[PDB]
RNA sequence: UUUGCUCCACACAAUAUAGAUGGAUACGAAUAAGGCGUCCUUGUGGCGUCGCUGAACCAUAGCAGGCUAGCAACGGUGCACUUGGCGGAAAGGCCUUGGGUGCUUGCUGGCGAAUUGCAAUGUCAUUUUGCGUGGGGAUAAAUCAUUUGUAUACGACUUAGA
RNA sequence: AGAACUGGCGAUGCGGGAUGAACCGAACGUAGAGUUAAGGUGCCGGAAUACACGCUCAUCAGACACCACAAAAGGUGUUAG
RNA sequence: CUGGGCCAGCAUCAGUUUUGGUGGCAGGAUAAAUCCAUAGGAAUGUAGCUUGCCUCGGUAAGUAUUAUAGCCUGUG
């Protein structure tokens, strides 16, 4: 090469409007927005659309998503809802392998015995037609 | 049907005990798949078996069973307590054990 | 002394025929239940006025819920405490959402650094530093910059099961 | 207190039988039982009074053919009944819906 | 011969104290309170929120 | 849950890993530990070199033969930390310890079998960044171990082999994907999708 | 010394077992970074994607899994063979070639099951060890004693004797 | 060595302090089920490698009352004041 | 072969207990908030406007208190 090469780790930052997935507690599994930064270990989050109440939360029980929308710092609940909506954050969440797997995981866990049986069969069905493919080239 | 098993796999860990005194009359079982007491509530009352081999045949059989049921949860991590008709042999700490899905309320 | 609640405690001297209607005195008190609150009210009163509870009565005890409990605030905290060898006054700041929140880290922070248990600490005044840049203690000024953003290097996901079939990554 | 069970016999070999509720997992699948007689079966039917009565055998077919009739309206239900249940590596009963 | 505890087994709960029948019947283990719009004087809130 | 669990003890902290293993045995899970020489210990090398030397200076005065036995290899150092946490003087103790094998490098039966890690004993996870630490194999030749280079040599040789194994395997799973694709988007596919599969 | 002895098959009577009951599922390396895919100048390279756990992947339906008839594939898999290779850290195992054979739940049919009576009681795993057969096989030494003195309290050590 | 009041040991096992007359908890007929005390819950070892904010890096760290000791004096280590 | 004797499973209960789900009420600043109306203000100053810089995209300083973001405090 003859450029200067510098790969810099590209972390999810905690920043107003960083949107976060809640790890533990009554609002588990739900998304909220980071509204303001209390300190290095604590932020203010609000999750209007998904029904998670504007609160001080320890950063440890939340995991930063890669999403971010535009939000003024320390915005009351209302304009979060306005802003979040505007930005179509749910829409972008749902589209991710992250959001999708969670769905899969829950779907799987919802199956009847009879449904598990059916998966087994169809999976057998697909198998057969794969192995042959795996032998024509 | 490679699988024929209608039970959850258990290990026999200990008698109930303090640091220096054990109660042979209760066994501490560790049910595979059970992390928390909340889970272990599922299995309470359900019958356990320890299955061992012998030399003398009895019911035309060289295999025997000691029976008992899961009775209450133990601690914070899904270990559960159990009493058996007789009392497990203590050589069996770390042996496998069997927890069936009956009595059922499913 | 734990999960804190803040209390108004209003009390007075017992009435005398000579002095019916004595003067009423108030404190803000941080305690976990109301018994310790009332008990604290006397502790202090006894040191300011000439009064013990056997010669006085407590008129009211009301919890003071934070007014704006979701607004992040910069707090001024003045403290008087006992070290092993002296007793001292001490100002420090705390950024949090409520007074009740703040006092709790205050109480922990005094133990962490100056090894001061709850008993050996008097909370002088606590107050919302109105105009930022009245904040003086850097370790709060640090969080006040425009568009403050920072990463959390070296993520350490806790594990649910004791064996793992993959070497973990710490990537946030 | 028992439960009348049928199999059905021609699907998995199990007869019209008695069974205790406390040794049974109640799955969340159901077949219509509207076309099925069933009112002749009681305790005294099963009463200990080898060989098999012709009644038992003929009753079987009567009840079965209706159930088998209803089972076939839904795919893979007929097979599901013939397969045996066994827990697999990684099944945790206290989680599974059934 | 055997102590029975009225806090269970309604029979001995009703043996002692008949009024339990009606107590239950009229609920009143709940029972809504009345209603009053009596607001607190200014000085009460001044001092409360005072420094 | 497995019959035998094989632990690549690389980047793990001696006593924590020791601890989980001692329990895993007492409950009847067969365990083999491998690559015991890339085991870590918290605190800088000198301290642990010093700590070991304490261990060394302990010997039955009238007969050093019966004295505490100072085993110098990483496996054996690690086996010390483990025995210490098992009641090895009882039959139950011995039985547990008979479910355990520890190796330096990864010898032939295991070299082609999957190893696992133990996150609650992983140095990188547990230790705070910046905090200094010690490598076992290096601690061992320091205090006498004779086979650090012989193992590294057999390890580099295993590593060539294992990576061509992996190159070939990775090339095969490529195929099954490019075999799959055809049915990845099939009608049965869609039906399985409806079920989380 | 009269019986023997050795390997492989499948065959009984004992005997033991720290504890089978779908599968121990193979890069290495970093973690203030990486995996995978793809292209290339094969590099500290360019683009794309993934994590947020194995809540995976694989396998799993049939008298503890029977009998029976077909279509569609040319696949899957088990067994005993066979062509090449590789593996010495304890390699005692791994990939690969060619048919043969059973099974195939990829699909469509014809039968069977009960009465073990409403759970007890149910699949038999692998160690040794003795005997039995049918085949292939191989046909010695050590000690006592006697002797040497490079040895020695006695044992032991070291020599020697067809 | 020697007095004061009380509670103990002696005469007394049980649970905790590894250990131990005297500490802590609690005093004892034969037992079942529950709950706790003092003390504990990485592994030995029954019980969260639990949650939370700080503090600390020791080429002699430190780790729990009775208790199995450390002082004057110093440090541009680092923290808060 | 049936009775006993003993053991066991289920069902309905009695005593002791442990662990879940769920309904209705009471109180407080008749919670505090969010939310809504409104008065007022500010800056870690949103839009405009002003001047140098520009790649005429944008940008900087300064002005400017809702505007082309919003926040705070009082009362209701
Ligand atoms: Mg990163
Ligand atoms: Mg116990
Ligand atoms: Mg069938
Ligand atoms: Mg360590
Ligand atoms: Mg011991
Ligand atoms: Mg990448
Ligand atoms: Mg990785
Ligand atoms: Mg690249
Ligand atoms: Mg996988
Ligand atoms: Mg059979
Ligand atoms: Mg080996
Ligand atoms: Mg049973
Ligand atoms: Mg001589
Ligand atoms: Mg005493
Ligand atoms: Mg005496
Ligand atoms: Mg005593
Ligand atoms: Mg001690
Ligand atoms: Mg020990
Ligand atoms: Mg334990
Ligand atoms: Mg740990
Ligand atoms: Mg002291
Ligand atoms: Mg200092
Ligand atoms: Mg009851
Ligand atoms: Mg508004």
């Amino acid at each position: 090469s003859t450029d200067s090469i510098v790969k810099a780790s590209n972390w999810r930052l905690v920043e107003v409007g960083r949107v976060v997935l809640i790890k533990k507690g009554q609002s588990a599994g739900k998304l909220a927005a980071i509204v303001e930064i209390i300190d290095q270990k604590k932020v203010l989050i609000d999750g209007p659309k998904a029904g998670v109440p504007r609160q001080a939360i320890n950063l440890g029980q939340v995991v930063l998503t890669p999403l971010t929308f535009a939000l003024p710092r320390g915005a009351r609940t209302a304009t979060v809802s306005k802003k979040w909506a505007a930005a179509a954050v749910c829409e972008k969440w749902a589209a991710s392998s992250w959001a999708k797997k969670i769905a899969q995981r829950e779907r799987r866990a919802a199956l009847t015995d009879f449904e598990r049986f059916q998966v087994m069969v169809l999976r057998k069905q697909k198998r057969y037609t794969v192995k042959k493919a795996l032998a024509k080239a | 049907a490679e699988s024929h098993r209608l039970y959850v796999k258990g290990k026999h860990l200990s008698y109930q005990r303090s640091k220096r005194v054990n109660n042979p009359n209760v066994s501490l079982i560790k049910i595979e798949g059970v992390a928390t007491p909340q889970d272990a509530q599922f299995y309470l009352g359900k019958r356990i078996a320890y299955v061992y081999r012998a030399s003398k045949e009895v019911r035309g059989s060289k295999i025997r069973v000691m029976w008992g049921k899961v009775t209450r949860t133990h601690g914070n991590s899904g270990v559960v307590r159990a009493t058996f008709r007789n009392n497990l042999p203590a050589k069996t700490f770390g042996a496998s054990v069997r927890i069936f899905l009956y009595p059922s309320n499913i | 002394m734990a999960h804190f609640k803040e209390y108004q405690v209003i009390g007075r001297r017992l009435p005398t025929e000579s002095v019916p209607e004595p003067k009423l005195f108030r404190m803000r008190i941080f305690a976990s239940n109301e018994v310790i609150a009332k008990s604290r009210y006397w502790y202090f009163l006894q040191k300011l006025h000439k009064v013990k509870k056997a010669s006085g009565e407590i008129v009211s005890i009301n919890q003071i819920n934070e007014a704006h409990p979701t607004k992040v605030k910069n707090f001024g905290v003045w403290v008087r405490y006992d070290s092993r060898s002296g007793t001292h006054n001490m100002y420090k700041e705390i950024r949090d959402v409520s007074r009740v929140a703040a006092v709790e880290t205050l109480y922990q922070d005094m133990a962490a650094r100056h090894r001061a248990r709850f008993r050996s600490i008097h909370i002088l005044k606590v107050a919302e530093i109105e105009k930022t840049a009245d904040v003086k203690r850097q370790y709060v000024k640090q969080f006040l910059t425009k568009d403050l953003k920072f990463p959390l290097p070296h993520r350490v996901q806790k594990s649910t099961k004791t064996f793992s079939y993959k070497r973990p990554s710490t990537f946030y | 207190n028992t439960l009348l069970i049928s199999g059905p016999f021609k699907v998995n070999g199990v007869p019209l039988r008695r069974v205790n509720a406390r040794y049974v997992i109640a799955t969340s699948t159901k077949v219509s039982v509207e076309g099925v007689n069933v009112e002749k079966f009681n305790v005294e039917y099963f009463a200990k009074e080898k060989e098999i009565k012709a009644e038992r055998v003929e009753d079987q077919k009567v009840v079965d053919k209706a159930l088998i009739a209803e089972i076939k309206k839904t795919p893979l239900l007929k097979q599901y009944l013939s397969a045996s249940f066994s827990l697999k590596n990684g099944d945790k009963p206290h989680m599974l819906k059934f | 011969v055997l102590k029975k505890n009225p806090l269970k087994n309604k029979q001995v709960l009703l043996r002692l104290n008949p009024y339990a029948k009606v107590f239950a019947a009229e609920k009143l283990g709940s029972k809504k309170a009345e209603k009053t719009g009596t607001k607190p004087a200014a000085v009460f809130t001044e001092t409360l929120k005072h420094d | 849950v497995e019959p035998v669990v094989v632990i690549d003890g690389k980047g793990h902290l001696v006593g924590r890993l020791a601890s989980v293993v001692a329990k895993q045995l007492l409950n009847g899970q067969k365990i083999v530990v491998v690559r015991a020489e890339e085991l870590n210990i918290s605190g800088e090398f000198f301290r642990n070199k010093l700590k070991y030397h304490d261990f060394l200076r302990k010997a039955t005065a009238f007969n050093k033969t019966r004295g505490p036995f100072h085993f110098r290899a990483p496996s054996r150092i690690f086996y010390k930390a483990l025995r210490g946490m098992v009641s090895h003087k009882t039959a139950r103790g011995k039985a547990a310890l008979e479910r355990l094998k520890v190796f330096e490098g990864i010898p032939p039966p295991y070299d082609k079998k999957k190893r696992v890690v133990v996150p609650q004993a992983l140095r990188v996870l547990r230790l705070k960044p910046g905090r200094k630490y010690t490598t076992l194999g290096k601690l061992s030749t320091s205090v006498g171990w004779k086979y650090e280079d012989v193992v590294a040599k057999l390890e580099a040789k295993r590593k060539v082999s294992s990576a061509e194994y992996y190159a070939k395997k990775r090339a095969f799973t490529k195929k099954v994907a490019s075999a799959n694709a055809t049915a990845a988007e099939s009608d049965v596919a869609k039906q399985l999708a409806a079920l989380g599969y």
